[PDB]
């Protein structure tokens, strides 16, 4: 869930 | 004409045999050295063989792993539905690199079709007509070597280059569809020279 | 090292092309694929499944060349081949946004570095059972390895990004200690952690290196300490 | 460790003696015990044979890095 929300965080 | 017809297949194989060897393969000695009547023994050939009975699987001496197989066909002009079952006998066979010999041409679909699914299996088309002598046996040509990517790195820092400044050699020319090499390999020419004995080039495939 | 001269053994035989040897060694076809591999010193999907086709061909009763195969396995060359290609197999799954458990690919990878790395206990004692893994290498461990590299570009892409204003935020260099607790606890997550840091000392990020510099002072078997990774 | 030849090119010797003879022209000093004589060429002509011209040159390598050679350092022929 992390790593998810640090990919989004890469995407904006 | 059917004599002429199995004079022209045996040197077809002759000269298949002859580049998969030259390409690394491994070929054995008497595929190598097959003769006329040896290949008649082996097997008249119109209404009697076949393209697709001729067909060959080759191994690589450095990796078993990969197999490359020549196709022949049996129509005049390769149609999409030979292709398909060229390449799903490869995926039945999960192989990769296919060679496809091409009686007198190839349908521009087909062509399309090639270039399409390259990557997912590499396919080069040949003409027959092109491939009844070896090319490579000729004075003019002089002897060619497949470099590797150690090689390519130790020559570009021993002369401190980069690819853009090497000459090139075309890729649609014939001696490196004999090699079959893609963009990005360079070639190590070795040729003789009447003012230093030999001269070694390299030549980055375009 | 004597693992290594054993698979270059078979080679030299495979190289002399005798089918006295190379015909009855099931494992001469394994090292097909371990020769292609370790000249490469990466494992590619054709390799791997050849790997899991030769695995899955040993029947039960004759399962002493597993314990072969570990052996050659235990060649450190071919734990350099596995763990760079776990290394830059998760390098390149953050692209894609795939994590460890989504990689079948990278699952095989796991399991045969596994059966690898105990080799020697399968030598010592004739174990010719597999080793297991470890749930939280594949949800804690190698997502704590992405969330290091994908804070690290988010940065990076912050820094390609003008308008940052004075005093910017430094990239987070607080290390989570579960990280460094399967460090210290799992050989296997261990090693592929060294070869992490190694790959990105390749990279050097200053950040990151002494982000984690903490932690490998305490590790498994003493592997941080070892011969391999140091000399790297 | 400069890997380009040890020999003065003509073409060095044209520009080095060119250069030095214009600036002893210029009245810079005479690093050799001149016999007389009032052509520059001539005694740039003698300083070359002397390994006694101040100049440095620069050959630029095809890679854009360069090497530094004294005029002594290099095989005068």
């Amino acid at each position: 869930e992390a790593l998810q929300k640090k990919f989004n965080k890469l995407k904006k | 004409d059917d004599e002429e017809e199995t004079y022209r297949l045996w040197k077809i194989r002759k000269t298949i045999m002859q580049l998969c060897h030259d390409r690394g393969y491994l070929v054995t000695q008497d595929e190598l050295d097959q003769t006329l009547e040896e290949f008649k023994a082996q097997f008249k050939p119109s209404e009697g063989p076949r393209r697709t009975d001729l067909t060959v699987l080759v191994a690589h001496n450095d990796d078993p792993t990969d197999q490359m197989f020549v196709f022949f066909p049996e129509e005049p002009k390769v149609g999409i539905k030979t292709i398909k079952v060229y390449c799903q006998r490869m995926q039945e066979e999960n192989i990769t690199r296919a060679l496809i010999v091409v009686q007198q041409g190839m349908t521009p679909s087909a062509k399309q079709s090639l270039v399409d699914m390259a990557p997912k299996y590499i396919l080069e088309q040949f003409l027959q007509q092109e491939l009844l002598i070896n090319i490579t046996e000729h004075e003019l040509v002089p002897e060619h070597v497949v470099m590797t990517k150690e090689e390519v790195t130790e020559l570009l820092a021993r002369y401190k280059l980069r690819e853009n400044q090497l000459p090139r050699i075309q890729a649609g020319d014939p001696v490196a569809r004999y090699f079959g090499i893609k963009r990005g390999q360079v070639v190590k020419i070795i040729r003789p020279s009447e003012t230093a004995g030999r001269y070694i080039t390299y030549r980055l495939v375009q | 090292h004597y693992c290594t001269l054993r698979a270059e053994l078979l080679m030299s035989l495979h190289d002399l092309d005798v089918g006295e040897i190379c015909t009855v060694d099931p494992c001469h076809k394994f090292t097909w694929c371990l020769d292609a591999c370790i000249r490469e010193r990466f494992v590619d999907s054709k390799r791997a499944r050849e790997l899991q086709g030769f695995l899955d061909g040993v029947k039960k009763g004759q399962e002493q060349v597993l314990g072969d195969l570990s052996m050659i396995l235990c060649d450190p060359f071919a734990i350099n081949t596995l763990a760079l290609s776990t290394v830059r197999h998760l390098q390149e799954l953050v692209g894609q946004e795939t994590l460890p458990r989504d990689s079948p690919d990278l699952l095989l990878l796991l399991r045969l570095l596994a059966l690898g790395q105990g080799a020697w206990d399968m030598i010592d004692s004739q174990v010719f059972k597999e080793p297991k893994m470890e749930v939280e290498l594949i949800t804690r461990f190698l997502p704590m390895l992405m969330s290091f590299l994908v804070d690290d570009y988010t940065f990076n892409v912050d820094q390609k990004l003008p308008a940052e204003e004075k005093a910017p935020v430094s990239y987070p260099n607080t290390l989570p200690e579960s990280f460094t607790k399967f460090l210290q606890e799992q050989r296997m997550a261990c090693e592929v952690g060294l070869y992490y840091v190694l790959h990105i000392t390749k990279q050097r990020n200053k950040n990151a290196l002494l982000r984690l510099l903490p932690g490998l002072v305490e590790t498994f078997g003493d592997l941080a300490f070892g011969d391999i990774f140091l000399h790297l | 460790k400069r890997i380009t030849t040890p020999y003065m090119t003509k073409y060095e010797r044209a520009r080095v003696l060119g250069t030095r003879a214009l600036q002893i022209a210029m009245c810079a000093p005479v690093m050799v015990e001149l016999e007389g004589e009032t052509d520059p060429l001539l005694i740039a002509m003698k300083e070359l044979k002397a390994r006694k011209i101040p100049i440095i040159i620069r050959r630029y390598l095809p890679d854009g890095s360069y090497e530094d050679w004294g005029v002594d350092e290099l095989i005068i022929s």
